[PDB]
């Protein structure tokens, strides 16, 4: 595959199925590398290069764990904004990343775990580097993130209304308020908390997210 | 000729990113305030650009 | 069919099979099936002319040691247990003396036949089963059990003298250790990987003197039957720890004469001072017991499954347990006689007692041999 | 409708006869959660309030509820111990 | 000397500074040669330094390098029973490994522990050598040759202290074991050291249950008999005289729930004891407080063992935990499924107490749903007060997809194929896409089957049917059979109970045929239709528009929706027609399907596949028969071929087929088999009984990763169909099948691989047992 080269005709044969996107060839190229020079000048740009290519051959827990190797060999470097947006960004795409996508279908009520991880560490980005290449798309990213989480949550606080459980009604939209006022997804799980109220006869409560719903009327 | 079955770049699939969560946040009337985002959804809202959305590579 | 009925294996056999001299047999008796492939340290007596042995399934016979017809006949025909008329299933030698077969039993439970008919002029149950030949000496039935005890019985009756532990393996480390007795202790080693005297009165323990390696956390010898029965000369004793490493040492104190603590020694007698051994490639090795002087060894004998070096009809006889007999000579020579008395194998010692060499193998059982 | 099958759906957190009789009008928080714990809904942004609604439908027509809510003041100290039925 | 400069010489992976701070020879510190042998052996205290060669020109120093570092690989040679990568683990834990610094001290070192795996395998003939290949720049090759002799087996067990139950009895109840008589087979055995530890604790059960709780197992000597197999076991214990369980005390905190208790602890004093009863009893009630909501029920028992009287005396101290402990529950591994679908499978409810087994019957929901690997979750409290437990259920879900074959070679005939994929559970919305179908030269067939099974949340199960079947048999024309058919049947499910279900919906069936057989139970349906078919030729076309009503019902209390072991499912499926249709009749069938466990680790299983249906008019009217009922092949008898099974049809004496090929595709027509004959097929009856038994078995010869996935079942099968129209009339110089005795039998055992795209499960069956028409297919591969 990838024999003990000179490190450079070692990289640069990646460098160019970087381009020619070849990571079948490129990465075992970068691996080939860094298994006999991990000391290499470009085999920090290797583990960014890494970092990269796993997550263009779909190796995005390689590519955490070339982020964690990057962490292992350097967690303060200038491409950590790099990194921490690819720690991100490696579980934005490891969050939700099904062909049901292609084939047109919502993954913002299926799991986001990885939004959650994503959400650490884009904001761990924006913390880590207020300043980036990655800081100011990967912030819009986090505030998306606890919309998904938004439309996530309310897809099951309508569930306990159709469960009836008008407890976990409130609670499930109480966690969404909790966790986010902003989204129209906790706006519109308002009145049925307030509803949910009504049917636990908490009227008389749900007139105080009447009252909400009386200064949130828009 | 042989079989075609691959992965290359790209960054943001969409820019539902960058038409992130609306704001209607508490406008509720005194008394009616509950705590409203816990821990990192209070979001460190700084910027920095470089490229945007889907406009920058990664290297 | 054997084109792919293959399996692992190691092993490569004896060379050198000669006869300057004749083997031949004493007799042939074939006491039932006796210890078998399921080992025992059921070894028999050659006495006063009487084969003092028996079969495992029960029957224990005494036999007119010319052509071994029996002199009795009983049988350990177990009536109770869980179960009635069991095989007798014994762990110890046949011990006798008096009126009196000594053999323990895997039953854990030692009887004394009456060497007349085979009555058992008493019987007695004991702290597991009988990991040694019973040493009955000195009034005490004398036996390394399973559970390291040194059980010491009233040899009349069985009334046990005491039993305390001793050095003690970590699991059934399999090796007779046999308490011997010299000079008022109760001199032992154990499959543990040390030696020791107790008093012979008593049960106290004279010193103990750990040597050298036993198996758990030290990978050492499962093909070697190390010999923890001290072969005590009148100051030494002559012991193995439990991989063969011998030791020369004192025998009131432990003080170390010497040692050959290296060995790989499976069987060992203190022929004087031409100590002959098994190795563990089966090469019969003389030391000295001035330090262990290696008088001669011989490779004749090669991943073997030897008994005891024995010298019986003035050559060094060696059995083992592919049935073959060899007589090496005593001194630096070699095979002086080859025997094929039997193939299914000798796990009893060459009994060079009454003039004969009385050997029950496994299932092909007893044999004696002369030349 | 007319529909007849019913799985009959339950919704716990309420209090037992036992447990109303463990607190009384001026009990802390902490004192109503020595003897009761928690509820499963408790006030927002009001004052303490420790609301325990049952909720169980049973068969077309009627369902159960038992609401049990525990107004404290500000400090937590019992104020009102509200007992409720169904409907 | 005080150095001028070192020169650090040989250093792939360390760095300098890394060498230089254990460099007692460093730049300000004075040299000395004993600093210098310091350089020596602290670099060789790096670990990654295979020479150090400390010198100096003065104070000119210059350090020369050798590396024990990268190990670039380790080569295993005659490990072909163990894996390496446990060797490895042997090797990875050794502080070294591919791109490591090995130390060939350490070669010996892992060998003893690799022996010492072998040791802790079972293995003690069974030797290693690892072999240190040097590789460039520092590198070197770990070549490890393997003298795997043989390893230890068990051949005995000496129980000393026992008197009562017998050892080998034991062993026929214990793991460890070893027989073949000659009225019976468990196959071949082994060893395994813990495998003695059940067998201990199958002896310590043996023992409990009977009352003997002064009973304990003294000690344990396993022979190291130096054959490096033999292990003999002798086994010290106390048997330990029986005692009675003598009366309960049960106290503690006992939660107001006592006399719910006291059922729990409901004994028979002076009955002898058995503690595993109480370890039975005792989770009893910690399910009892389980749904009585204490999650956290410390149950105690004391039965303090009188032996004056040989009794115990069972003390049991309670503590219940709270109730309410049911704050919420979560839900991981739904990234591709829906949730709330998952969500709704459950039925303890969030703010509430807990009912333990709402969570399990919810799992059990889950565990019925199939589209499933794991139903399992995270039992979390949550800390803080003592209403928060709150459960996480972690689950993985299943892959779906399912591909049918039909067609048989392609590359030598005209555009002809066969379909059908399966999307069932699209996407992770449920939706049961399960759609096939055909165009040939003989058909044009085809087919639609999707559910959505919550369109309402009542598993309103939108399975909308469809078809379009433009058969023709077409030879050179439409001469044998055309039926262009068409039609649909929009099905729904209703929930009945938690574990019943019914179906309802209308089917339209439009068929239009043409120049039907002349056999005769097709034109005497058609006499009893009140046409008047020419019976000599092919001469009738025949158009009906069957408007008909379809049913069903389920009964699902079995273990899995992919890969059940117990339980049964029960599936009623029926039709009746309507005024307005153009036939009026009906046809009802039925499936079992149960699960009775051999194997309580359910590894055998008894499946019981029958089949039953009949089907008939609704007055004036009659049956199709092309509703009739087929069997073997592809049914419960397989070795059999397909719809060869039931009645077989008579022609009549016939001239035209509307177009003969000289002698091939006769009806009894002018080319050959003159004055009628009688087909072979099975054109069916209008009652079915068919049954297979199926026997689960494990696949001991397939790395258990997929091994899992797969299903060996053993059957015999046997059935019988049967026509109550069949009246020896013309069926009399002919068989006549109005008996329920037509029957056909075969056996034989499944094959079932779940690929991605599910099981593909083929048979080679054989029929043993035939009547009439049944054709034979020993080779039976289908999905």
């Amino acid at each position: 595959e990838v024999p003990d080269n000179p490190p450079n005709e070692i990289y640069a044969t990646a460098q160019q199925k970087l381009q020619d996107g070849n990571w079948r060839q490129a990465i075992t190229q970068l691996e080939a590398l860094d298994n006999r020079y991990p000391f290499g000048p470009y085999s920090q740009q290797v583990q960014l290069d890494l970092i990269y290519a796993y997550y263009k051959n779909a190796d995005l827990p390689l590519a955490q764990a070339a982020i964690d190797r990057f962490i292992r060999l350097n967690p303060t470097h200038p491409n950590i904004d790099y990194v921490m947006y690819m720690r991100g960004l490696t579980n934005m795409a490891l969050d939700d990343s099904a062909l049901q996508g292609f084939f047109g279908v919502d993954r913002s009520d299926r799991d986001p775990q990885h939004a959650r991880a994503a959400f650490s560490d884009f904001s761990k980005l924006v913390r880590g580097y207020p300043n980036s290449q990655y800081t100011t798309d990967a912030t819009k990213r986090l505030v998306f993130l606890k919309d998904r989480l938004a439309k996530y949550e309310y897809s099951v606080a309508e569930y306990y209304t159709e469960r009836g459980a008008w407890v976990a009604v409130v609670n499930r939209v109480e966690g969404m308020l909790r966790d986010y006022p902003d989204t129209q997804a906790t706006r519109d799980a308002l009145p049925l908390m307030e509803n949910a109220y009504r049917q636990m006869q908490m009227n008389a409560q749900a007139e105080k997210v009447a009252k909400i719903i009386a200064a949130n009327s828009s | 000729c042989s079989s075609d079955s691959r992965y290359k770049r790209q960054v943001s699939g969409d820019e539902a990113y960058l038409e992130a969560a609306p704001l209607a946040e508490l406008h509720a009337p005194a008394g009616m305030i509950l705590p409203v985002t816990s821990g990192d959804y209070a979001i460190p809202v700084t910027n920095g650009s470089g490229a945007v959305g889907k406009a920058l590579d990664i290297r | 069919l054997f084109n792919s009925e293959e399996d692992v294996v190691k092993m490569s056999p004896l060379p050198t099979v000669e006869n300057q001299f004749t083997p031949t047999t004493a007799w042939s008796t074939s006491v039932g099936s006796g210890i078998g492939n399921f080992y025992s340290n059921l070894h028999p007596a050659l006495a006063d002319n009487v084969v003092y042995a028996a079969d495992r399934a029960g029957l224990v016979k005494a036999l007119n040691a010319d052509d071994g017809k029996e002199i009795w006949s009983v049988s350990l025909a177990e009536k109770d247990g869980w179960f009635s008329k069991e095989p007798a299933l014994l762990s110890g030698g046949v011990t006798v003396s008096g009126g009196h077969v000594y053999i323990g039993s895997e039953k854990a439970q030692v009887y004394a036949l009456n060497t007349s008919d085979g009555t058992v002029a008493w019987q007695t149950k004991v702290a597991g089963e009988a990991l040694s030949r019973p040493v009955v000496s000195d009034g005490l039935v004398l036996i390394h059990t399973s559970n390291g005890q040194l059980q010491a019985l009233n040899e009349a009756d069985g009334a046990v003298k005491w039993t305390v532990n001793l050095d003690m393996p970590s699991l059934s480390l399999r090796g007779e250790s046999a308490p011997t007795t010299a000079f008022g202790a109760a001199v032992v080693g154990g499959d543990n990987g040390r030696v020791s005297a107790v008093l012979m009165e008593q049960g106290q323990m004279i010193w103990q003197q750990r040597i050298s390696q036993a198996t758990g956390s030290t990978e050492i010898d499962r093909l070697s039957d190390v010999d923890t029965t001290p072969v005590v000369v009148n100051g030494v004793v002559f012991a193995l720890a439990y991989n063969g490493n011998l030791t020369a040492l004192d025998l009131r104190s432990g003080q170390i004469m010497w040692k050959r603590e290296l060995g790989s020694v499976n069987d060992f007698i203190v022929d004087g001072n031409r100590i002959y051994l098994v190795d563990q490639n089966d090469r019969v090795m003389a030391l000295t017991i001035d330090g262990g002087v290696t008088l001669w060894t011989q490779s004749d004998l090669l991943h073997r499954l030897l008994t005891s070096p024995v010298l019986y009809n003035g050559n060094l006889v060696v059995g083992d347990s592919e049935g073959y007999l060899h007589w090496i000579n005593v001194e630096d020579g070699r095979f002086v006689a080859q025997q094929k008395v039997d193939s299914s194998g000798f796990q009893t010692e060459p009994v060079a007692a009454d003039g004969k060499l009385l050997i029950q193998a496994k299932d092909g059982t007893v044999y004696s041999i002369t030349r | 409708e007319r529909v007849v099958y019913r799985p009959d759906i339950n919704q716990g957190n309420y209090l037992t006869a036992n447990d109303v009789s463990k607190i009384r009008v001026g009990m802390t928080q902490q004192q109503v959660a020595y003897a009761l714990g928690t509820p499963l809904m408790s006030d927002p942004f009001g004052t303490n309030t420790w609301f325990y609604v049952f909720r169980q439908q049973p068969g077309h027509e009627g369902v159960t509820q038992q609401t049990l809510t525990l107004t404290f003041n500000s400090s937590g100290v019992l104020t009102n111990i509200d007992n409720k039925p169904a409907l | 000397f005080v150095v001028k400069d070192i020169h650090f010489e040989g250093l792939q992976r360390v760095a300098v500074g890394a060498a230089l701070l254990s460099m007692p020879v460093r730049t300000g510190d004075t040299v000395n040669d004993e600093d210098i042998s310091n350089t020596i052996r602290a670099l060789f205290a790096t670990g990654n330094f295979e020479d150090v060669r400390v010198l100096r020109d003065g104070d000119t120093l210059l350090v020369q390098v050798k590396e024990r570092p990268t190990i670039a690989s380790i080569t295993f040679s005659g490990n072909k029973s163990v894996k390496d990568d446990m060797l490895k683990q042997n090797l990875e834990a050794s502080g070294v490994r591919v791109g490591e610094s090995l130390d060939r001290t350490t070669i010996a070192d892992i060998e003893k522990g690799l022996e010492d795996f072998y040791y802790s395998v079972g293995k003690y003939s069974a030797s290693v050598k690892a072999v240190v290949t040097p590789l460039p720049r520092n590198r070197v090759d770990l070549k490890l040759v393997f003298q795997e002799g043989v390893s230890a087996e068990i051949q005995q067990i000496n129980i000393v202290g026992n008197h009562a139950f017998t050892t080998d009895e034991l062993i026929s109840h214990f793991q460890l074991r070893d027989e073949v008589p000659w009225w019976n087979v468990v196959g071949d055995r082994k060893y395994q050291k813990q495998k003695l530890a059940g067998d201990l604790e199958t002896l310590r059960s043996y023992y409990l249950d009977r009352g003997y709780a002064r009973f304990n197992i003294d000690s344990t000597q396993v022979s190291l008999t130096p054959d490096k197999k033999g292990i003999y076991v002798t086994v010290n214990i106390t048997e330990g005289d029986q005692y009675k369980l003598s009366g309960v005390e049960v106290s503690g905190n006992l939660a107001g729930h006592s006399a719910e208790i006291e059922q729990l602890t409901k004994i028979e004093p002076g009955e002898l004891y058995n503690g595993t009863k109480v370890t039975k009893m005792e989770d009893d009630i910690k399910k009892l407080l389980g749904r009585y909501g204490y999650a956290y029920p410390r149950v105690q028992s004391m039965p303090e063992i009188n032996d004056a009287d040989k009794t115990v005396k069972l003390r049991v101290n309670v503590d219940a935990g709270n109730r309410f402990y049911v704050r919420k529950i979560r839900f991981e591994g739904n990234d591709t499924s829906k949730d709330a679908v998952l969500r709704r499978e459950m039925r303890q409810m969030e703010g509430a107490w807990l009912g333990s087994d709402l969570v399990d019957q919810g799992k059990e929901r889950l565990n019925r749903l199939g589209f499933f690997e794991t139903v399992d979750t995270d039992t979390q409290r949550v800390p803080g007060s003592p209403d928060q437990v709150d459960v996480v259920y972690k689950v993985k879900e299943r892959n779906t997809g399912s591909f049918n074959f039909g067609i048989g070679y392609g590359t030598e005939s005209g555009v002809s194929f066969q379909a059908g994929v399966q999307q069932d559970n699209w996407l992770g919305t449920g939706y049961a896409v399960g759609i096939n179908g055909t165009k040939n030269d003989y058909q044009t067939y085809a087919e639609l089957s999707v559910t959505n099974p919550y369109f309402t949340v009542d598993g309103v199960s939108l399975g909308g049917r469809l078809f379009y079947n433009d058969f023709q048999a077409d030879d050179a024309d439409l001469s044998d059979y055309t039926n262009k058919s068409y039609g649909t049947d929009v099905t729904l499910g209703f929930p009945i109970n938690e574990y019943n279900s019914l179906r309802a919906g209308l089917g339209y069936v439009h068929n239009s045929l043409s120049n039907m057989q002349p056999q005769v139970a097709m034109w005497r349906y058609l006499y009893s239709m009140g046409e008047h078919p020419s019976t000599s030729d092919q001469d009738n076309s025949f158009k009906t528009d069957d408007f008909t009503f379809n049913y069903g019902w389920t009964y699902n209390k079995l273990d899995r929706g992919y890969f059940p072991t117990d339980g049964s499912r029960v599936n009623l499926t029926g039709k009746v027609t309507i005024p307005g249709s153009d036939n009026e009749y009906y046809k009802v069938t039925l499936d079992t399907a149960t699960y009775v466990p051999i194997d309580d680790d359910h590894k055998w299983v008894v499946l019981g596949r029958t089949r039953w249906g009949y089907g008939d008019g609704l007055g004036g009217k009659e049956m199709p028969f092309y509703e009739n009922f087929y069997a073997g092949g592809s049914s419960t008898v397989r070795g059999f071929q397909s719809n060869t099974i039931g009645p077989k049809a008579v022609y009549f004496p016939h001239q035209a087929s509307n177009y003969d090929p000289d002698y091939d595709y006769e009806c009894a027509t002018q080319d050959g088999a003159k004055d009628l004959c009688k087909s072979d097929d099975a054109v069916g009856g209008n009652a079915m009984a068919v049954a297979s038994l199926e026997f689960i078995t494990p696949t001991p010869f397939i790395s258990d990763k997929y091994a899992n996935s797969v299903r060996t079942s053993f059957f015999w099968d046997m059935g019988t169909v049967w026509d109550t129209n069949w009246d020896s009339s013309q069926y009399s110089g002919y068989p006549d099948y109005s008996d329920p005795s037509n029957i056909r039998m075969s056996a034989g055992i499944a094959l079932q691989w779940m690929s991605p795209l599910g099981p593909l499960v083929f048979s080679y069956a054989q029929p043993f047992k035939k009547y009439d028409g049944d054709k034979a297919e020993q080779f039976q591969f289908n999905i």
